């Protein structure tokens, strides 16, 4: 049914009350309210920090193992690797004196 | 007919805690606190008792030393309310201006060689100095006695 | 010990102040675990600690709630092959009534403090106020 | 065939543990839970802040007590506290230990921003349950 | 340098009378070398018996209540005892109180683990107020009743303000007393449209 | 024979009718005084006997929690009001008072007085950007009739 | 060191767009609207498409924190399918169990 003069005045008393929109806005306008009340997707602590510190825990235990308070069995592994492989003559190129010149 | 409210009573935040220790006493068949819950653990002798304890000393400042040596990694708060003392410390000055601030800062951190540099470097330009501040360096030399604060360090 | 007791404990100091206390009608603590046993056991010590302090206390279980999502089981194709996970959530509800305001921090404190690892709370105040005294006398 | 986290038949000769023994299908059935937060209830949240957690102090505390764990460590959060309950074994000497746990508490209250306690019950050796 | 002996567990020197709650003071792991009990925990083998508590995962993974038991409960409320304070005898029904204090003001608190105490949902707070409580004419209610809209409950009578859009619950709990004054005082105000209903 | 309080005393000082006249703070604590509550603190320094002890330390340190949890304990949003968030209308009297821009900045003040997430000084902040934007735009507004400041 | 080249630059596209979230926030809310001049909208249609184009809060995309995994993540977890099966099937997240029913 139609709002009559009552009916919509009492609608604006309330909305001026409850701190809501006043006037008559369309669908498109009520979107700018929408913006300025919700925190967008960016500024929320879940999108920011999704991924933990990794050069955080990466340099930090590294340098522990450096102090010799932390062992790294999967970093042993791999300087053994290296190591043998550097005698077999396999080892890293230098750099600007690769294979093609 | 008014109903009459009664008048809150307060407490310290550790007052609750204060009051359930109360009722617990000293148990005698077990170590001091401080030592480790453990058969294998446990302090057998007085000299373990002093060595155990300073071992644990010595793990607890072979952290703070990490923590305040690497304090890039150590930065991140997570912790609300937040926790200053779970900081990274700094001691060094980071004022380089040669101020009567920057001598204030040194005094304040409690370095006594650089802040006589920084004083000196002061009256060498002859800039004021407030004899309150002035008094501030005394007071770090004359308790120190012209010596370097004690400190533990590689 | 047997011989060797304290002999005047110390204890803290309250001090009653001359502010009204604040009046609790109800005040619900709804309790979370993955664990019925767990909440039995919390559900034991906090209808204990009430009765012993004079609180009013009621219990009743709200229903479960099971929260169940699919994966897939391989790491690389068989779409068909599936494995699927649950998580339980149980509820103890703790509904206690006409606590003043110094009753119900002593109490929360005493029984938050000795909250189960895994077990979440969620304390429901329900105060009761007079109306305000401008809203008491109509003025134009 | 299922190959997850299931400890396969030998020649009656590889010792167990309780916890390796027992495949997935038994968690909340005949073994529980080795981390026990609340971030995983329902009407939770954090519960990704908390697992990231978990795999670090895993890795943590088997790099700087390594070859002297007896079994998978046992987390406990209570409010803002951090608990972590490790079966050690009796392969280091007393002192040793009292060095590791004021070094690792310190370090991860000072990294977590949270207090963090070290419990230790020491073993003479691994426990088997059965031998498969 | 022979390996180091462990002592034997301090359960043995334990007394069948001593007082427990001072050997469980506050909450902590189970430790076989402290609990002076015969636990087994753990699915037993065939022709086998459950696992004993030394080295036992099992026991370790229970949140125990050792530190929480009926001696230590009753010792501990008696020392809580002080700080609480009597509720008003004369309130001794539901209906008296809404005589008395006939707002209800809902807030809530949360309890987590983690290193971060805040929870988005402790912001909001709820207003409940009877509206027979309230010194209402006859104009007034209708009035007060139609701006409510869906707030006012016919049913019960009450009508529920809840606010969250303040970012604190003092700040929000302050507005919806605004909200009810505001609401309060413009329902007995008569605006001259209203003669046209 | 030796009473500890009956004999004859010093008597180079006398009864202090008057007692700490000075303020104790008579200057900001010096080295001297700031070292000395330090090692009283050391005389009594005893090592932690049970849990409790333990977690009333961590409480006054700030490492452990206050209970009751208090989900908002320690965050005052710069000690504002509740007015001060949701009644925003008084930093729109530079905008025009009527026409399409009012109309807009009603809807922009209307949102942040709704928003649990930003500080006064924040909401603030984005009013005072829409003034700046709507001031370089005066040639274009001024083509379609709207008068700006 | 992060997992991969293709985190380092998700991690990137994250931080730029809580650098420029209050300004895309602020001008495209002039664009959703229906009360102000087109001429205006017009602009500010093309002052939201000169920021930087990581700046876009579209471009972000949920990874396993661990292995960096684009797809058959969980968004509560932050890890793939493959790697939260490893941490459930060994007893490590917290009240995570098998579906029997
Ligand atoms: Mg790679
Ligand atoms: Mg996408």
């Amino acid at each position: 049914s139609p709002l009559s003069e009552y009916a919509l005045r009492m609608s604006r008393l309330s909305a001026r009350i409850f701190g809501e929109v006043a006037r008559s806005t369309d669908s498109k306008s009520m979107k700018v309210v929408s913006l300025f009340s919700e925190q967008p997707l960016a500024k929320k602590k879940e999108t920011y920090d999704w991924y933990p510190n990794h050069n955080t825990y990466f340099a930090l235990m590294g340098n522990l193992r450096f102090l010799g308070l932390y062992r790294d069995e999967h970093q042993d592994f791999k300087d053994e690797q290296r190591r043998l492989k550097k005698l077999r003559g396999k080892g890293k190129p230098r750099k600007g004196e690769g294979k093609r010149a | 007919e008014e109903i009459v409210i009664p008048k809150k009573k307060t407490w310290d935040k550790v007052a609750v805690l204060q009051a359930l220790a109360s009722t617990v006493n000293r148990d005698p068949t077990a170590a001091p606190y401080v030592f480790h819950d453990d058969p294998y653990l446990i302090p057998t002798s007085a000299l373990e008792s002093r060595s155990f304890l300073l071992a644990k000393k010595s793990g607890e400042t072979a952290a703070k030393f990490i923590i305040n040596s690497y304090p890039k990694y150590f930065q991140k708060d997570i912790a609300e309310p937040h926790i200053p003392c779970l900081m990274p410390e700094y001691f060094e000055p980071q004022i380089e201006d040669v101020s009567e601030a920057a001598l204030e800062e040194r005094i304040r951190l409690r370095k006594v060689r650089a802040s006589v540099d920084m004083f000196d470097q002061l009256l060498q330009a002859g800039t004021t100095v407030s004899l309150e501040t002035t008094n501030s360096l005394l007071d770090l030399l004359c308790y120190y006695g012209d010596q370097e604060p004690p400190a533990d360090y590689p | 010990l047997h011989v060797d007791v304290p002999k005047d404990v110390t204890r803290p100091t309250i001090t009653t102040s001359d502010e009204p206390d604040t009046l609790y009608k109800r005040l619900s603590i709804l309790v979370k675990a993955h664990d019925r046993a767990v909440l039995d056991s919390y559900e034991y010590f906090a209808v204990l600690a009430a009765k012993e302090l004079g609180i009013s206390i009621k219990v009743h279980e709200p229903p479960r709630k099971i929260e169940r999502f699919t994966l897939l089981k391989s790491v690389h194709i068989f779409k068909k092959h599936r494995v699927q996970y649950e998580m339980r959530t149980l509820y103890r509800c703790l509904e206690l009534k006409h606590l003043t305001g110094s009753t119900a921090s002593v109490y929360l404190e005493y029984i938050q403090r000795n909250l189960p690892e895994g077990v979440a709370m969620e304390v429901t105040k329900t105060q009761i106020q007079q109306l305000p005294e401008h809203i008491k006398e109509p003025m134009w | 065939k299922n190959r997850a986290a299931r400890v396969r038949v030998a020649k009656g000769n590889k010792p167990v543990s309780y916890e390796e023994a027992h495949a997935p299908h038994y968690i909340a059935h005949r073994k529980g839970w080795l981390s026990l937060h609340t971030g995983n209830l329902d009407g939770e949240d954090h519960a990704a802040e908390r697992t990231l957690e978990d795999v670090f102090l895993r890795k943590f505390m088997m790099g700087t007590f390594p070859g002297c764990l007896a079994d998978q460590i046992v987390l406990k959060r209570r409010a803002n506290q951090v608990d972590i309950c490790a079966l050690v074994l009796r392969q280091l000497p007393a002192h040793k230990f009292y060095f590791l746990v004021g070094y690792s508490e310190t370090l991860l209250s000072h990294f977590y921003k949270c207090p963090v306690r070290l419990h230790l019950q020491t073993v003479p050796s691994k426990v088997v349950y059965k031998y498969i | 340098p022979m390996r180091r002996k462990a002592l034997p567990p301090r359960t043995e020197k334990m007394d069948t009378d001593q007082d427990w709650p001072s050997v469980y003071p506050t909450a902590a792991p189970f430790k076989p070398s402290a609990v002076p009990l015969p636990v087994r925990m753990g699915y037993p083998v065939k022709k086998g018996v459950p696992m004993a508590k030394e080295g036992n995962l099992e026991l370790l993974k229970i949140p125990n209540f050792l530190h929480l038991t009926p001696v230590a409960i009753k010792r501990h409320c008696a020392a809580l005892k002080d700080f609480c304070t009597e509720w008003p005898a004369a309130l001794d029904s539901d209906e008296k109180c809404e005589e008395h204090f006939p707002v209800e003001i809902d807030t809530a608190d949360y309890v987590s683990s983690g290193p971060s105490i805040r929870n988005p949902k402790a912001r909001a707070v709820t207003l409940r107020v009877k509206l027979s409580s309230l010194n209402l004419d006859n104009h007034a209610k209708k009035k007060l009743i139609k701006l409510v809209g869906e707030r006012y409950c016919k049913a019960t009578d009450v009508l529920t303000i809840t606010t969250d859009r303040c970012p604190l619950k003092r700040q929000n709990y302050d507005y919806a007393v605004y909200l009810l004054t505001v609401l309060y005082h413009e329902s007995w105000k008569t605006e001259d449209w209203e003669n046209s209903k | 024979r030796k009473y500890l309080f009956k004999g004859k005393r010093l008597s180079i000082f006398a009864d202090k009718a008057f007692a700490d006249e000075p303020p104790e703070p008579e200057a900001s604590p010096s080295l001297w005084e700031i070292e000395f509550a330090k090692q009283l603190a050391s005389v009594a320094d005893q090592p932690f006997e049970n849990g409790f002890e333990e977690m009333i330390q961590w409480t006054k340190e700030g490492k452990l929690w206050e209970f009751p949890v208090n989900n908002e304990a320690g965050l005052d949003d710069d000690g504002s009001e509740f007015h001060e968030h949701i009644f925003l209308d008084k930093y729109l009297e530079d905008f025009p008072k009527q026409g399409p821009i009012r109309l807009f900045m009603e809807l922009v003040t209307c949102g942040l007085s709704k928003n649990p997430y930003l500080s006064v000084k924040q909401k603030v902040e984005h009013i005072e950007w829409f003034r700046n934007y709507f001031n370089e735009k005066r040639d274009i507004l001024k083509e379609n009739n709207i008068a700006f400041t | 060191y992060y997992v991969d080249w293709r985190m380092l630059r998700d991690l990137k596209r994250r931080k730029m767009a809580y650098e420029y979230a209050d300004e895309r926030l602020r001008i495209n809310s002039l664009r959703k609207n229906t009360i102000l001049p087109k001429d205006l909208q017009e602009m500010a249609g093309d002052e939201i498409a000169a920021l930087p184009r990581d700046s876009c809060p579209v471009r972000i995309r949920n990874r396993c924190v661990m292995t960096s995994r684009p797809r058959g993540v969980k968004r509560r977890w932050r890890l793939s399918r493959i790697v939260f099966r490893h941490l459930a099937d060994h007893g490590l997240l917290s009240g995570v169990q098998r579906a029997i029913w």
